[PDB]
């Protein structure tokens, strides 16, 4: 899915404009390339060029890496993280949970998505009270079930006013929030 | 707290594309230039001995819009000309800081070299890494205090804190005014800062000796017509139209006594007057400062003269007059 | 390399004033010109710095029986899907690599400011105080006492242009440019002559250049008075004496500092 | 409109010296002339307003915040209030031999903040062009230079014209003061005929001052001196902290105590 | 910074703790007192380690027989290195407070 989206953006002019605005780095299955790309991403973050690191939620990089101040400032989540519905291993794992312990298949699937999203979006608040915003570009997260299964600390901060902001409104509120966080305590 | 009276300041303006965005009520670049005109005039009015220089950076290249000078009008004209600048390209902190460093490297040690980067586009495309340039900046003791716009840039944060300057982000236009007005005042001298005596020259206005006898005709020194009288120099002996100005030959600053006197209030800051809302046995209806009835439940008093001042009196005294009227007595 | 010749060719006609003054220093054969200087697309470039492969290809395929339009055409030209991601990763890495080249103050005397640079019995106060206290027991004499016609007329006559308190030529135009040019020349040479004059510079290699510049002062002031003579013998009006003061004061500084150096020796 | 402020230097020592001398000119006549000038200023237009301040060695006091003789009520009130207050101030005054020099910087500071208060209160629709018609009458004090310079620069920034009208003495500090803000400087040598000078040189406002012939400004000697001597010096050696004009190069300036490093 | 926790007194190296830290410590002490397995969540990536370690050490001092030792597991070795750094800082703080070495051992496999 990441490759398809990247290819579509490349065919259109959006990707070139993104490249002009800020440097772009992408993740690959190979660990060597992943490590090199992340090493360059850190230097880009240190410098004023900036960087946009595209990765996969299940990618080992997402779990291994930790984002701190001036690292992964704004965490973008493109789509709810769901595993493919064809891998037969998950079919056993899921239908057995339905049969025993009485967990609905949809319930467990949404839980597996929300837990993974929280894992991959909770890094920006590592410590030392370093500001940062987590934007989820998916109307599915706006659903009550996803919000309810979301961790309490994120959900309570989340409000109905900004729950389903348009793209432009989200950009404006992000700019304003960054303004507020820029100033000292 | 030691203060550096004489400071050579460079206001680095970025002609980035992001300046096109009209986040403020008018165009961002136009607003910045319009307010920076006021900043320049006020800076010269609050530090005559100091001088300023503007570097405009766009399309990854930095150009000196106006070299160091003591004439606010020339810089104001440069600002008005730049108002119409195309505003296309990408800035380069390395290029801008390198130009500023090249010009400020040969400046005297006693004066405080300062840079105020009005950063608009968060991106910084530079030919070379700026962390290396940070080391040279620290070695050269050039203070750099960035003012970011709509972004808390990490590289500029480290720049400011490491080099000794301060980092800020614009909350709004009113706060932008406050930020620049605050930066107007001389910064305190730190441990790295050093002070040294500087040669100074005081010219006297001169005119025709007696009925244009043995006159001293001359045109100017930086379409000037003949001038019957004007300022001169102890050493250049070259006519100067306006003061204060650096010598074009000596290299010595020419400046009159009032210009120096204008900066004594910095050495003598006024202690804040405690604000007491209640009357506190103040039976004088008329405010001593303005001889007007106190229409609000507010009073200000010194620790020496123990006089009474209203809100307007205290605000004006601490803002512009920089001295207590009655407490002068 | 003839870098000096290249710079001279570049500035020969681009800047008029610089070359005008540099030539003027030689027009009368004042001094050698050596001391003068001794003392004082985007897309292709971006690709050039971006792709080292393109740099090597350009070096090997330098135009030879081909055309730059064809070279431009050659630019744009799951296996392909992964190639795009790899290409962005490599291209961003290349861009980044190209950008990455290998005291509280205390004082003891404050009244000095209260009386800055501006420069400057007992029973008399009592007498004056009592007399002034008794002065104004009568008020509002404005009807006649404040002013009188004779005094008013005297005041108006004084305010007249010939009176007290009120004291009360652009004929040449072409001479203005010549005077400006001469002043610019004087400034240009006085700049180097005064560059290190104020500093003592008690070193042999430092003092050599001040000695040479001091001789150059004589040599330039040798030719200045001839142009002065040419200008003077026109009308004997609107004397230009300010130029003389600069030369005489420079000479006075030179001779006084020479005497001081001899005294120090 | 125009807000005029008359800063009268009514120094009891000097004016009483005149009284003892029994000279033709007297403080009563000076006050009457100032009163006539203020009355004429308000006479110019309704929107115009005025105020008066009197200077004394101790402090400075404001002299100004029916038709019995067929008089304009407002000007009658002005006459009565100024006469009563000036008589009260002159009659009541403590004696202090230590301090006798006339105080002017504090009075000017009061005038400046008063003008600021009036500018704040007045409606934004009408623009106010304030002016300060300082009338000195005695020699200035050396110790007041710093504060007087502060107030002069504040006036320059706030766009108020200090029109000096020194008489019987030429205060270099005051002429320097008015030169900075561009105010006129007139030295009347005929004290009895002073009011004619006011109704010509000072009375016209800044609006019409440019389009009018007035006495040329007096040359200002912007002298500098070292803190040793108080003598004129053309070259000053200031430091980066004191900003003080000194005599000659020294290892360390006394007013600084800084650890200057030779070179 | 000695916190008078409801169960006992617990040392803490940093100057201040947020109310969520108080809640975390009290809930954790409740679980240890019940001596029953449980699960809890804390937002901060860092700070939870120090609070947890301090509470466990204080509980060990109060009831050494109740808990034989602490087995603190982390996802990855690079991450567990930060945990051992936090534990070293806490031990240095506690050693300074006590004035002498105590029979406490802590290590990473
Ligand atoms: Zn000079
Ligand atoms: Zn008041
Ligand atoms: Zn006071
Ligand atoms: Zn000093």
């Amino acid at each position: 899915y990441m490759e398809s989206t990247v290819a579509s953006w490349y065919e259109q002019g959006i990707l070139e404009n993104i490249q002009r605005n800020k440097l772009l780095f992408i993740e690959t299955q190979d660990g060597a390339e992943t490590s090199v790309a992340l090493e360059k991403y850190q230097e880009a973050c240190e410098n004023g060029r900036g960087a946009i690191l595209l990765s996969v939620a299940r990618g080992k990089v997402s779990e291994g890496i930790d984002f701190v101040h001036h690292y992964g400032r704004a965490v973008i989540m493109f789509g709810v993280p769901y595993v493919y519905t064809q891998s037969r291993i998950l079919k056993a794992r899921l239908e057995y949970l339905r049969d025993q312990f009485q967990i609905r298949e949809n319930d467990f699937l949404t839980f597996d998505a929300m837990r993974h999203a929280a894992q991959c979006v909770g890094r920006a608040i590592r410590g030392k009270t370093d500001y940062g915003l987590m934007v989820f570009a998916d109307k599915r997260f706006a659903r009550g079930d996803k919000r309810g299964k979301l961790p309490r600390w994120i959900q309570e901060h989340l409000t109905d006013a900004n729950l389903n902001l348009t793209v432009d409104e989200g950009v404006q509120v992000a700019k304003y929030f960054l303004r507020q966080m820029a100033q000292p305590f | 707290v030691r203060l550096g009276m004489m400071r050579h300041l460079y206001v680095v303006v970025d002609g980035s594309r992001t300046m096109e965005d009209q986040d403020l009520k008018p165009n961002r670049l136009t607003c910045t230039l319009k307010l920076l005109e006021y900043f320049v005039e006020e800076y010269f009015d609050q530090n005559p001995i100091s001088q300023i220089g503007i570097i405009v950076t766009k399309s990854k290249r930095a150009e000196k819009l106006t070299e160091l000078s003591g004439n606010p009008r020339k810089h104001i004209t440069s600002l008005k000309k730049a108002v119409d600048m195309t505003c296309h390209g990408e800035p380069s902190l390395y290029n801008s800081l390198s130009i500023a460093m090249q010009t400020l490297k040969h400046m005297p040690g006693h004066t405080s070299r300062e840079v105020l980067i009005i950063f608009s586009s968060l991106t910084t495309c530079d030919p070379s890494n700026i962390y290396d340039l940070i080391k040279t900046l620290k070695a050269a003791k050039i203070r750099v205090s960035v003012i970011g716009l709509s972004a808390e840039v990490r590289v500029c944060t480290v720049l400011a804190r490491e080099t000794g300057g301060t980092y800020h982000v614009i909350l709004d236009e009113s706060h932008y005014k406050e930020l620049l007005t605050h930066h107007v005042s001389p910064p305190p001298a730190s441990s790295s800062s050093e002070c040294s005596l500087i040669r100074m020259g005081f010219p006297q206005h001169t005119i025709a000796s007696l009925s244009d006898q043995d006159a001293k005709p001359s045109f100017s020194m930086a379409e000037p017509g003949l001038t019957l009288g004007g300022y001169f120099c102890p050493q250049c002996r070259a006519k100067y139209c306006e003061l204060p100005v650096e010598c074009k030959i000596c290299g010595l600053t020419l400046v009159s006594a009032p210009h120096l006197a204008r900066s004594y209030h910095h050495l003598f800051p006024l202690d804040a007057f405690q604000e007491i809302p209640l009357e506190e046995y103040n039976g004088e209806r008329f405010c001593y400062g303005c001889q007007g009835e106190l229409k609000d439940q507010h009073v200000y008093v010194c620790a020496v003269c123990q006089n009474v001042f209203c809100v307007d009196c205290d605000v004006f005294v601490h803002d512009s007059l920089h001295c207590c009227p009655g407490c002068i007595h | 390399a003839n870098k000096e010749l290249e710079e001279k060719n570049r500035m020969l006609q681009e800047d008029p004033v610089l070359f005008q003054l540099y030539k003027d220093l030689v027009v009368s054969q004042v001094i050698s010109a050596e001391e003068f200087w001794a003392n004082r697309s985007d897309i292709i470039e971006s690709i050039f710095r971006t792709y080292p492969a393109v740099k090597m290809k350009y070096a090997e395929n330098v135009p030879h029986n081909m055309t730059e339009k064809e070279f431009w055409t050659r630019f744009f030209q799951e296996n392909s899907n992964a190639a795009i991601i790899k290409r962005f990763n490599h291209h961003s890495a290349m861009v980044l690599a190209a950008g990455l080249r290998k005291i509280a103050l205390n004082l003891k005397k404050s009244d000095r400011y209260y009386h800055g640079p501006t420069p400057i019995t007992s029973q008399d106060i009592i007498n004056s105080f009592q007399s002034i206290r008794q002065e104004m027991e009568a008020y509002t004499p404005k009807l006649t006492q404040v002013l009188s016609s004779s005094a008013a007329s005297s005041t108006i006559t004084a305010l007249s242009p010939g009176g007290a308190l009120m004291q009360g030529q652009m004929v040449p135009n072409d001479i203005q440019s010549e005077l400006k040019h001469l002043y610019v020349a004087v400034g240009e040479l006085l700049r180097h002559f005064w560059s290190c004059f104020p500093v003592n510079t008690p070193f042999l290699e430092e003092k050599v250049v001040k000695m040479k510049s001091n001789l150059e002062r004589f040599q330039v002031t040798k030719l200045c008075p001839f142009q002065e003579k040419i200008r003077r013998q026109y009308l004997s009006t609107n004397l230009v004496s300010h130029i003389e003061e600069m030369l005489q004061t420079a000479y006075n500084k030179l001779h006084t500092w020479q005497s001081r150096r001899l005294m120090k020796k | 409109l125009n807000l005029l402020v008359i800063v009268v230097d009514a120094n009891p020592i000097w004016w009483g010296k005149q009284a003892l001398k029994e000279s033709q000119f007297t403080l009563s006549k000076c006050i009457d002339a100032v009163m006539v000038l203020g009355n004429s200023h308000l006479f110019m237009n309704r929107s115009n307003k005025l105020a008066v301040i009197a200077s004394h060695i101790q402090e400075s006091r404001f002299l100004y915040p029916g038709s019995k003789d067929g008089k304009y009520e407002l000007l009658t009130s002005a006459n009565e209030v100024i006469v009563e207050e000036i008589k009260d101030l002159m009659t009541k005054s403590d004696i202090k031999g230590q301090h006798t020099e006339t105080l002017l910087a504090g009075s000017l500071a009061k005038a400046l903040c008063y003008i600021h208060r009036m500018n704040k209160e007045v409606k934004d629709n009408q623009e106010m062009k304030s002016r300060i018609l300082v009338i000195k009458a005695a020699e200035d004090s050396a110790l007041q230079y710093m504060n007087f310079m502060n107030v002069i620069f504040a006036a320059q920034k706030q766009n108020i014209l200090i029109d000096a009208c020194v008489l019987d003495s030429d205060s270099g500090l005051l002429q320097q003061a008015c030169d900075i803000t561009g105010g006129l400087y007139l030295k009347v040598p005929q004290m009895p005929s002073l009011l004619q000078y006011l109704l010509w040189v000072f009375l016209p406002d800044q609006d019409q001052r440019s389009q009018l012939i007035l006495p040329p400004p007096v040359h200002v000697d912007y002298r500098a001196a070292c803190f040793c001597h108080r003598n004129l010096i053309e070259i000053g050696y200031v430091c980066s902290v004191c900003l003080s004009i000194f005599c000659n190069f020294s290892p360390i300036c006394t007013t600084c105590e800084t650890a200057f490093k030779i070179s | 910074m000695k916190l008078n926790v409801d169960g006992l007194l617990v040392y803490f190296p940093y100057d201040y703790i947020y109310p969520e830290q108080f809640s975390y410590m009290r809930e954790l002490k409740r679980t240890l007192d019940a001596k029953g397995h449980g699960v809890l969540e804390m937002p901060s990536g860092t700070g939870k380690t120090v609070s947890l370690l301090a509470l466990i050490m204080a509980y060990q001092r109060a009831y050494p027989l109740e808990v034989t030792k602490l087995i603190y597991c982390s996802r990855t070795v690079p991450e567990i290195e930060k945990v051992i750094e936090e534990l070293r800082k806490l031990l240095n703080f506690y050693e300074k407070q006590e004035g002498e070495k105590l029979p406490f051992l802590g290590l990473a496999l």
